[PDB]
């Protein structure tokens, strides 16, 4: 669940970062 | 009332779905394929209702609960939020930019209680 996390925290920074340019 | 817990298998399963969907999401958005959303939002909204339902409902530990209303929760506002790209009546203006970011918070929350439920379910799964 690791990974499943960090595909997780993956896709959460690339949507603030979305969010703050 | 309920502490049974679906397979850490199934659980990634669902996540790596609802995280497949979402990513989806993110790149119509980046494209401002605006006319995408309420496709997207209907995928995700699927892999939301599967995931929550690999879990009793009223279950027993407290963040598997708070978890879940917020996963709940944000799917159902994404839904509404994406049907605002179609306008009251044909023509009308709508704010694009400000809907796409309010779609994408939504997209976070739901990112952020899958997670919440990954990390307390596969810890649950050891001791």
């Amino acid at each position: 669940g690791s990974s499943a996390t960090r595909e997780l925290d993956e896709l959460m920074a690339s949507l603030s970062d979305f969010k703050m340019q | 009332l309920d502490p049974g817990l679906p397979s850490t298998e199934d659980v990634i399963l669902k996540t790596e779905q609802v995280t497949k969907n979402i990513q989806e999401l993110l790149r119509a958005a980046q494209e401002f394929k605006h006319d995408s959303f309420v496709p997207c939002s209907e995928k995700i909204h699927l892999a939301v209702t599967e995931m929550a339902s690999l879990f009793p409902k009223r279950p027993a530990l407290e963040p598997v609960r708070s978890s879940l209303r917020l996963l709940n929760a944000s799917a159902y506002r994404l839904q509404s939020e994406c049907r605002k790209t179609v306008p009251p009546e044909p023509g009308a203006p709508v704010d694009f930019q400000l809907l796409t970011q309010q779609v994408i918070q939504c997209a976070y929350d739901i990112a952020k209680a899958a997670k919440q439920l990954v990390t307390i379910t596969t810890r649950e799964k050891k001791q």
